[PDB]
């Protein structure tokens, strides 16, 4: 409805990924693990799927947010597959 | 050459529904007592208009001009009065009663002679007279017959009141233009028979009698401008009281229809058989007076049958109608419908071609007879082309792809005599139905041999190709018409059409370029206005309609910083899986 | 959320929240400024003023408002210099008199005539002639300006020799420069010239006043026609933060059409080049009037279109257009017109992604306007659908652009997002996609699914069923035609759109099927719509190329 549209990434000088990193990269391991919790519980209550549809970038922010701070890598491949 | 006889006959051929023309010829074959000829013509007309009462009347009022003889008149009454031609018109039964009058003297014959004239009168009553409201003329001559009757004995004077009462007790229940005056004569007549037991007879009819008036009133309004006047005498047959070919007063028709719809309600609560009888009477009447109004035949035929059996009925009438209106595309189809129904296939082609031919003729007749009027020459061209499209289709459905094409070819040979619709229809059939996209596209180009300069056709032709996305073809045609189309507006449209086509399947480049030529040749055009056109959707100008009318608070922060949902929507690596997985682990 | 946010008596955060949902609602930035000022919070007065400037870099009134603000606290080229620069740069042709006046009034103060002297007063002239050259000689209603310049020269006590001479030099140059252009003072201003010319020479005057006589009348003339066309032209935006009234400002997206056209008419009069100026100068004059045009009807996408397509209709610089169309879209973030005009300039210069971002930008702003109208008066199903359509439409023409630039993949992905939008979009989307998939991508099967798929949320819709039908009946989807028909009779409310469904199928039957099949189905039809008319319905069965010829060529009385 009125969620944040996102940001225009100047493709001519960065990457959306080198940018995802750069944003997550300024939230000390605290907030990092703090956020992840909010995305742990929010999933347990389904309404989540939608907000992950109309924002595939929020998937990557979360997927990098995980693997990064140790969460999987042999299971990651179980997502696509 | 001053042989108006061999003259009028040709004329009568080229326009056989022009009744007056047969009359003109009759009013000659007669002046020269050419009684061997007068009967051939009069019969020719009979064949085409077997149900035009007056015609039959004008045929009897020509024998009643010389005593009579049940040798000449007998055959005729046989014909028209037959069961296959229920000619139930009053102005005729009168001419029949006149006969059953002379050839049946009351004196000479006697008990059984006079008693025969009742039959005549009586039938006309049960068949016609009790349905037609404006039947004053009749009942009178009949009661006048039951009046002048001089009882000769105890049983005759008795049987006299037996009949006279019946007759009264019968017409005084039917909406008639005399219900009142006849009621003034019944009420007084019952008192010359009983001044103690006849004032109760007048007290059993008042019930129905009145209701008969009212309805006659209702009838009277509905009847309004019901002009009913057809020459019954070959002499009053003026070139004015007889209808011209295909001609009919639209208002007239509707009035008639209004009557029939009234007769349907069945306000006289008559039995079904009679109701049906009644209805049939009025329909017949109608069809006679509006004989050239296809709706009246289509409505009656689809009734005569709509009721009873005999699948042969609907077709029977329809055929007669089609006879009065040979170039009628409604009866043509209505007829090739019944035929199709009784699988009488061949009959389907004939009946439709007949229409084709009559139309084909009316054409050559208008053309080599004042080609100056293009306003009524193209309309004809279209009606022809139309009855060819609706035919070509019917054969493609019944016969097979083959003939479907045979007809198209017939047309193609007719050259510019038809309109672009034919190439546009056959292109459709070949394209969506048979799916022969190659010939479908050839049919069209082929129509270029006579319409490459017809803006209208070029537009329609294009619409097609752009819709189906014939890329090349779409272009090839455009590039070879810009010079061929006059009317600036259909040309303005050619560009608009194709610019949009480029905007849709080409490239800003392909467009821009074309847009350049477009503005070059149409400087006056409006840029923003043409711009809105380029961006239509489902053929609607939403750009003007809807805009240029005058023509989990915390995660919702991450969203506020991450790139836009179009840098990754490219391929979501993880789907619904990020649901059945992040909940547990 | 945004405006549905909790707020104390925190009028500062309240307005901001609004300004966040309706950023084009200028007035709201003026409401905030009359506050952050009230509480002398200059650090904010400025943050705001710029957030405003950023979006409307061409609103002369706005800039005026800001200097008219600094002219209330002596002056200091510390604050005022960056502003003048920022607004009078090359990139922003801010050419409005009431601004040049707020500029003269500066080069006036920070440049005393006495103190400095020769070079001083000589500088004030510069700042005076520059307006003449760039603006004034183009603004018919420039009576103000002029008088203040001429008066500035009338009080120029000749200090010596070369001065008393150089004096008339100018006054005349001036006097002539103005007596040509059509202005609201051409008459009065002439009275003074004649007399004045009789205050310096005798042998001259009538010879001088004679050379101008010509251009002067032709001038009064043009000005008259102009005054006609100008008729109901009203130009009264606020120039001082204080005159700012919620009425004399443009509420989001609002613009008086009548007034729009008036501007356009003035412009199409200026293109006729009645004055017959050089080219460079004509282009010059046209441009000034388009700026004024755009400043007062900044929410009319037609003025930014006409102008952006003009600034380029001449010179190269494949950026002029993209640029002005951008600023235009800034005032109308939701104009589909500008969305497309931009998503064109971009494709022109192979800036492909700029396209998509650009078109989505409209969609987003539109999606918002919708959810605004809905959870703001769902009672209004009139406008609530108009908006739904604009949204659905801008999606169509977007899913189309990507099926072309990208391809079937994204053309399809864009459909999905749309389908997910449930009933937020109108049926059109399913229809337009059915087309792409059918006649352009020739994928019959998928095509038919896109259609059926539209039923989940549209099987009650009479309109959408008919349109759906039209398809199948045309491309002859035999069974599928029959299937959808049987499954709709019972679901379509509107009797009329149900009568049509039948009608269509009956015509389909007579066509591809049989008379028996027709007869059968007709029975049904008549059974349900007894009121019907036997011969009429007949004349339809027989339409050709979608025209009822029986009726037109025979049963005409219908």
């Amino acid at each position: 409805p009125w969620l944040p549209v996102g940001v225009d990434v100047n493709i001519n000088m960065t990457t959306p990924a080198m940018c995802i990193s750069s944003e997550l990269g300024k939230l000390q391991k605290d907030q990092q693990m703090a956020l992840l919790k909010v995305i742990q519980h929010f999933c347990k209550d389904e309404t989540f799927v939608a907000l992950l549809e109309e924002a595939p970038q929020l998937s990557y922010a979360i997927a990098e947010l995980l693997l990064s701070n140790g969460v999987c890598s042999v299971d990651q491949l179980t997502q696509l597959a | 050459e001053s042989d108006v006889i061999g003259k009028l006959n040709d004329m009568i051929e080229e326009q056989p529904t022009d009744i007056f023309l047969y009359v003109k010829l009759l009013k000659h074959h007669v002046s020269l007592k050419q009684w061997k000829q007068v009967y051939e013509t009069f019969d020719k007309l009979h064949d085409r208009f077997p149900l035009m009462a007056n015609i039959w009347c004008m045929r009897l009022s020509l024998e009643f001009d010389k005593e009579l003889d049940a040798a000449v008149i007998e055959p005729v009454l046989a014909r028209c009065l037959s069961k296959e031609l229920g000619n139930n018109d009053l102005s005729l039964w009168l001419s029949y009663i006149t006969y059953v009058r002379k050839k049946n003297d009351i004196i000479t014959g006697g008990e059984e002679a006079r008693n025969i004239v009742i039959q005549a009168f009586q039938v006309v009553v049960d068949k016609c007279a009790i349905f037609e409201p404006k039947s004053i003329q009749f009942w009178n001559e009949y009661l006048h017959f039951l009046e002048h009757w001089k009882p000769v004995n105890k049983f005759e004077e008795q049987q006299r009141v037996q009949y006279i009462r019946k007759l009264y007790k019968t017409l005084l229940c039917q909406p008639m233009d005399c219900l009142e005056s006849m009621w003034q004569r019944y009420t007084q007549w019952e008192q010359d028979v009983n001044q103690l037991t006849a004032r109760r007879h007048i007290g059993e009819l008042s019930a129905q009698y009145m209701n008969a008036r009212s309805l006659y009133q209702d009838w009277l309004n509905i009847t309004k401008g019901l002009k009913r006047n057809l020459p019954i005498t070959l002499n009053q047959a003026t070139e004015s009281n007889l209808p011209k070919p295909n001609e009919y007063d639209v208002q007239q028709l509707l009035i008639w229809l209004e009557w029939i719809r009234w007769e349907s309600d069945n306000k006289l609560e008559l039995s079904d058989d009679l109701h049906k009888a009644r209805m049939t009477y009025v329909y017949m009447q109608a069809a006679q007076h509006v004989c050239f109004a296809p709706e009246i035949w289509f409505n009656m035929a689809n009734y005569q049958g709509e009721k009873n059996t005999d699948s042969t009925v609907i077709t029977k009438y329809l055929k007669l109608g089609q006879q009065c209106i040979p170039n009628s595309a409604v009866l043509a189809f209505s007829l090739s419908e019944q035929y199709e129904l009784n699988t009488k296939i061949p009959e389907i082609e004939t009946t439709i071609l007949s229409c084709i031919d009559r139309i084909h003729l009316d054409l050559a007749a208008l053309m080599e007879d004042d080609p100056t009027n293009e306003s009524a020459i193209n309309q004809l061209k279209s009606k022809l082309t139309y009855v060819y499209c609706v035919y070509m289709n019917t054969m493609k459905r019944i016969q097979g792809l083959a003939a479907s094409r045979k007809i198209f070819g017939k047309c193609r040979r007719l050259k510019k005599l038809v309109t672009p619709d034919i190439y546009l229809e056959n292109a459709y059939i070949e394209y969506h139905i048979s799916k022969d996209t190659k010939t479908a596209c050839k049919v069209l180009e082929l129509g270029l041999k006579y319409f490459a300069t017809d803006g209208e056709y070029i537009n329609k032709y294009l619409d097609f190709l752009i819709y189906v996305n014939e890329e090349s073809q779409v272009k090839s045609l455009f590039e070879s018409s810009i010079d061929k189309i006059s009317d600036s507006h259909l040309l303005k449209m050619i560009f608009q059409k194709v610019i949009f086509f480029e905007s849709k399947v080409g490239s800003l480049n392909s467009v821009r370029t074309l847009e350049k030529r477009f503005f070059e040749k149409f400087p006056e055009v409006n840029k923003l206005e043409e711009f809105t056109n380029k961006y239509k959707v489902l053929d609607v100008n939403y750009l003007q309609r809807l805009e240029l009318d005058y023509m989990p608070p915390e995660i919702v922060e991450l969203l506020k910083v991450l790139p836009k949902r179009q840098y990754f929507k490219v391929t979501i690596f993880e789907a619904h899986a990020f649901s059945e997985f992040l909940s547990d682990k």
